[PDB]
C-alpha cells in the first residue's frame, strides 16, 4: 500500500507509512477524528492512573486493541514496562516490519 | 430533549454519547435546529441544541 | 483456697481491625449573607451532606452555596462548611476567612474547621476556601491549618497571566498544598450568562468523587469536571509537546484544566519542594494510613507487653495493609516489630516500636513508548 | 497548652497572644508565658521585660520563667521575648537567663539594614543565643493589613515543630514557617552563589528567612565564639542529655559505692545512649567509669566519676557534589 | 500505712487547677502512692443531680476489676469507669499531641481521667522518685510475689 | 511518662528523584518597534 | 550540574546520619542510571 | 442473629453474643433456669471430683454436650488440660468464630 508522508507530503509505502500510523495511534485520542469516534486510543486516558499490575494488563490490551482495530499490517510483539523513573513509565514497544 | 452545550463542545462528539452511533444522526440534528449550522462549529458556551427522538 | 467454684475467664488476645476515616470530608469556608433564609450562625461549623441541606443552611445565592453546588454536582460527600459574613473592604474579608479566635474563646474563620472532629466526628481532609485562596494571607493560614488536620488544602491562584501564577506558587513549598490556577467559567442559572468560578471547589468535587469511585490512592488528575462550560485564560496542551503552556504550569507544581473549556483536570504534583512528597497520591495515602493507625490503636495503650501482645498488634497491622494491597492502595508492604528500637530499656519505659514499610502505587503521569522498526522478522517470509 | 488557652488568659488584642498565635499556627507545644503590663515609654517597657525581683520578694519579668519548673514541672527550653529582644538590655538579660535554664534564647535583630544586624550580632558571643534578623511581614487581623512581626516567635514555632516531627537533634534551618506572608527587607538567595545577601548573614552567625515572600528559615549557627558550639543542634542535644542525666540519677545519691552500683549505673547509662543512637540522636558513644578520676581517695569521699563521650548528628549545611566528565568508560563501547 | 500493709494507697489531689495539682504531688515521692487528680462528677440518687465525687474510690474500682478480669500484672490505666457522668475541670487529650494537658500531668506522676464525659482512666505511673518503681504494675506484682 | 498515647510518625528517610531542567529554553534579544500591535514593553522579558 | 543543584535542596539541613549519605547516593545513582539507559551517558560511578 | 448484650443492653450480633452465650454456659448450672431444668452444664458439679484421665473424658464430653445442645453456632476445637497448679485445673478452650 502506497500512502503520503504526514510532514513534507512525500509518497512512502513501506517503512515510514507503517511508523506514521502506529506512532500516531498511541497519542491520538478517541473522538478527535470527525465522524469517527472509535478511532484513536485510550492511552491518553491512561495518564495519571495508578501503575499497578492490572494497569499493564490494560495498556497491553489497548495497544493490542487500538492497533488491532485500525492497523492490521503490524504484528505486535511485546509491550514490556521496563522502567519507572519519576512517575514516568517506560514501555518498550518493539514492532515487526511488513512489506 | 434540549441540552445545553459548552464553549468547546462539538456536534458529532455530543450526539455520539446521546445516541450511540453517528449514521444519519448529525445532519438530522442540524436539520431539526434553526440556525445551528449558521453558528460556528466550535459552539458557544450557552447555545441550546434540541436533540430529536428516533434517529 | 484462692477461689472455690467455677471460673470462666476471657483472655482477650485477638487481633483487632483497623478502619479508614472515610478520606473525603471537605472543609469549606466562604462568604454567606446571614438572615431569615440562612439557618446558620456566621462563625459556627455546619455539617452538610446534600445540596438541599446546603441551601437550607446558607441560602441560595450565597458565595458558599455556590461552592457547595460545585461539589455536589460532581461528587457526593460530607462538607464541613463554616461560612463567614461579608466585610466592607476586601482586605477585611481576608481577615474573616482566616479568623483566629473570638472574645468568647471560640474559633472564628478557617480555625473552626478544627472543631469538625469534636462536633461531627468527621475530620476535614480537603481544605477549600474558594476565591480567597488567591490572597497570600488566606493561603498561608490554610497551609498551617492543613498540617493540623493532615489535610490537602486546595488553593487556587489568581486569574492573571501565567507569569503571575508561577510567581504566586513560589511562596508555598509545603507538601499539603494543591494549586489549581485557571478559573472555571461556569453558566449562571440566575443571570443566564457565564460567570467566573474560582476553580477550587470543582477540584474538591474531584478529590471526593475519585475516592468513592477509584480510591484515595488514585489521583484526580485526569477526571472530568461536569459542571464547567469555560475557562478564563485558557491553557494550551496540544498533543505531546513537552513545551506546551499547560505543561509549563504542571512543571511548576500547578494543576490546570487542559481541554476545551477544561473538562479534564490536569496535574498531580502538589506544591512540594521534596520530590518524595511531590505527588498528591503519596501525600493522601500517607495521611490516611497514619490516621487509621492512630485512631485505630487506642485499645493497646495499657495492655502490657506480652509475647501475644506484640504478635497480635503486628498481625492486626499486616491484616490492615493486606486489605490495602489487594484493594490496590499499595504495591507491597512490610510490617514487623523493630528489632533494634525494642531494647530492654525502651520496653521498661512502656515504649514498643513497630515499623510499617510500604510502597504507594504511583500515578502514571507519563507512559513513555519506544516504537522501533527492525529487520529480525524480515527473514520470516521464506517458507 | 493551646491557642484557646492563650486567648482566655491574655485576650485577643494582646501582643503576647500574637506570639502564641505565631507558635500555635506552626506547632503545638507548651508555652510558659509571663506577660507584663504596657509601660509608658519604650525605654521603660524594656525594664519591665527584664524585670528582676519585686518589693514583695517575687520574680517579675523574664526572671519569672525560673519559676516555670517549680510550679508547672515544665522548664522552658526556648526563650522568646518577641520585639523586645532587639534591644541590647533585654537580650543581655535573656542570655544570662538562658544559662540558668539551659535554654536557647531566640533573639531577633532590628529591622534596619544588614550593617545594623552584623553590628548587633557582634555584641553577644554566647552559645545559647539564636538570632533571626529580617522581620516577618504577617497579616494583622485587627487592622486588616500586613504588619511587621518581630520574627522571633515564628522561629520558636519551628523549634517546637522539629522536635515533634524530626526530633530535638534536627535543626529547623530548612523547615517552613506557616503564617508568614512576606519578609520586610527581602534577602537574596538565588541559586548556589556563596556571596548572596542571605549567606553573608549566615557567615555572621545570623539566621535568615530567605525565599519568595519568606517561607524558609535559613541558618543553623548560634551566636557562639567557639567553633565547637557553633551549631544549634549540638547545643540543643548537649543541654538535653545533660538534664536527663541530672534528673534521671537522683536515685543514686546515697546508694553506697558497691560493685553492683558502679556496674549498674553504667549499664543504665550505656542503655540510655544506646536508645539515642538507634533513635538517630547520636552517631556513636562510649560510656565508661573513669579509671583515673575514680581514685581510692575520691571514692572514700563519696565522689564517683563517669565519662559519657558521644558525637552528635551535625546538620549537613553544605552538601558538596563533585561532577566530572571523564574518558575512563569510553572503551566500554566495543561489545 | 501503705508500707505496713505492702499496699497501694490511692490518693486524690485537689479539684483546683493543674498548678495546684502538680504542687500537691511534689510532696510525696513514694512508690506506694497513686494520685488521681480530676474529681469525678457523678449522678446522685438523693439530691437528683450531678454531685462531685473524690474520684479515688472509682480508681480502686478499676484496681479490683483488672485483677479479676486481666490479672494483677495488668495496669488499670486504659479501662473504663462506669458510674461517672463527667469530670470537674475536664482535661485535654485530643488524638496524639504530646503536649496535651492530660499528658502534662502523667509526666508529673499523676493519673488523670481523659475522654468525653470522663469515661477512661489514664496514667500508670505511681508517685515514685526512682525510675525503677515508676510503674504501678511493677510495685503491685513485687508486693504480691 | 514522655507521652502516654499512640504516636504515628513519618520517618522521611527515602531517596528522592532528580529531574532535568528541560534543556530547551531559548533566550532571545532583538530589536522591534513598540506600538499598538506590539503588546510588549521595550525592556521586559516576554514568555513565548 | 543544574539538575543536581536544583534537585538536592531538600538535603541542606537533614543531618548526616548513615541513612542520609546512603540515601543521597541511592537517589544519585538512580539519576545517572535513568540517564544511562536513556542514552545520555555511557557509564558512571557515583560514590561518597 | 441479633441479640442484646448482657450488661449495658447493647445490640451486638456476632462477636460478643457468641461469647456471652458460651462463657455463660460453662458456669450456669442445671435447673437454675425457670421451667428449663436441662439448660446449663454439669461443670458446677465437676468441682471437687478427682482429676483423673476419666475426669477429662467427662469434661470434654460436657463441654461438647452443653454447648452442643444449646449453642449450635460454635464449633468446639479442643479442651486440653494444660496445667494443674494448686488443685486449680487449667482447661484451655479455643473456640472458632462464626458469622
Amino acid at each position: 500500500m502506497i500512502g503520503m508522508d504526514r510532514r513534507s507530503g512525500l509518497p512512502l509505502s513501506g517503512l515510514a507509512h507503517l511508523k506514521q500510523s502506529v506512532e500516531d495511534i498511541l497519542t491520538t485520542p478517541l473522538g478527535s477524528r470527525r465522524m469517527r469516534p472509535e478511532y484513536g486510543s485510550k492511552l491518553r486516558r491512561m495518564v495519571d492512573m495508578p501503575v499497578s499490575e492490572g494497569w499493564k494488563s490494560a495498556v497491553q490490551a489497548e495497544v493490542a486493541r487500538s492497533l488491532g482495530r485500525w492497523e492490521p499490517r503490524i504484528g505486535l510483539s511485546a509491550v514490556r514496562v521496563v522502567a519507572v523513573v519519576d512517575g514516568r513509565v517506560d514501555l518498550l514497544l518493539s514492532g515487526v516490519f511488513e512489506g | 430533549t434540549t441540552c445545553r452545550t459548552a464553549d468547546g463542545d462539538m456536534l458529532d462528539s455530543l450526539c455520539y454519547h446521546v445516541y450511540g452511533h453517528l449514521l444519519g444522526c448529525v445532519e438530522a440534528t442540524l436539520d431539526a435546529n434553526p440556525g445551528l449550522a449558521d453558528e460556528q462549529q466550535p459552539f458557544r458556551a450557552g447555545l441550546l441544541i434540541s436533540f430529536p427522538d428516533m434517529p | 483456697s484462692f477461689f472455690h467454684g467455677v471460673t470462666v475467664t476471657n483472655v482477650d488476645i485477638g487481633a483487632r481491625t483497623i478502619a479508614l476515616p472515610a478520606s473525603s470530608v471537605i472543609g469549606l469556608c466562604d462568604v454567606f449573607t446571614p438572615g431569615a433564609q440562612a439557618s446558620a450562625k456566621p462563625n459556627v461549623p455546619v455539617l452538610l451532606t446534600s445540596k438541599k441541606d446546603a441551601a437550607a443552611a446558607f441560602g441560595i445565592g450565597s458565595s458558599i452555596y455556590l461552592a457547595c453546588e460545585a461539589i455536589y454536582n460532581r461528587a457526593q460527600a460530607v462538607i464541613v462548611a463554616v461560612g463567614v459574613e461579608t466585610a466592607e473592604t476586601p482586605e477585611a474579608q481576608a481577615s474573616a476567612v482566616i479568623g483566629g479566635i473570638s472574645a468568647a474563646g471560640e474559633r472564628t474563620g478557617l480555625q473552626a474547621l478544627l472543631d469538625g472532629k469534636s462536633r461531627f466526628n468527621a475530620q476535614p481532609r480537603l481544605l477549600v476556601a474558594p476565591g480567597h485562596s488567591a490572597q497570600q494571607a488566606v493561603a498561608t493560614a490554610m497551609d498551617g491549618l492543613a498540617e493540623k488536620l493532615r489535610a490537602i488544602a486546595i488553593l487556587d491562584g489568581p486569574n492573571s497571566t501565567d507569569e503571575a501564577a508561577v510567581a504566586y506558587a513560589k511562596n508555598f513549598g509545603s507538601k499539603r498544598l494543591f494549586m489549581v490556577d485557571p478559573g472555571v467559567q461556569v453558566w449562571d442559572s440566575a443571570t443566564n450568562a457565564a460567570r467566573n468560578a474560582p476553580a477550587s471547589a470543582y477540584a474538591a468535587g474531584l478529590f471526593a468523587w475519585t475516592d468513592a469511585e477509584y480510591g484515595f490512592w488514585s489521583s484526580p488528575s485526569n477526571k472530568e469536571i461536569k459542571g464547567v462550560t469555560g475557562t478564563s485564560r485558557p491553557v494550551e496542551f496540544l498533543d505531546g509537546d513537552e513545551t506546551c503552556r499547560a505543561n509549563l504550569l504542571n512543571n511548576a507544581n500547578i494543576a490546570t484544566i487542559i481541554r476545551d473549556d477544561g473538562y479534564r483536570l490536569w496535574g498531580n504534583r502538589t506544591l512540594s519542594s521534596d520530590s518524595k512528597w511531590a505527588f498528591v497520591t503519596r501525600v493522601r495515602t500517607m495521611d490516611l494510613v497514619m490516621d487509621a493507625i492512630l485512631a485505630g490503636h487506642k485499645w493497646a495503650v495499657d495492655r502490657g507487653i506480652t509475647k501475644t501482645y506484640v504478635k497480635d498488634v503486628t498481625e492486626g497491622l499486616r491484616a490492615f495493609m493486606r486489605d490495602l494491597k489487594n484493594q490496590g492502595a499499595v504495591i507491597n508492604f512490610e510490617v514487623y516489630a523493630d528489632p533494634d528500637l525494642n531494647s530492654a530499656s525502651q520496653l521498661a519505659q512502656g515504649k514498643v516500636y513497630w515499623n510499617i514499610r510500604f510502597t504507594d502505587v504511583p500515578p502514571a503521569e507519563n507512559p513513555n513508548f519506544r516504537v522501533e522498526v527492525t529487520d529480525q522478522w524480515l527473514t520470516e517470509v521464506l517458507d
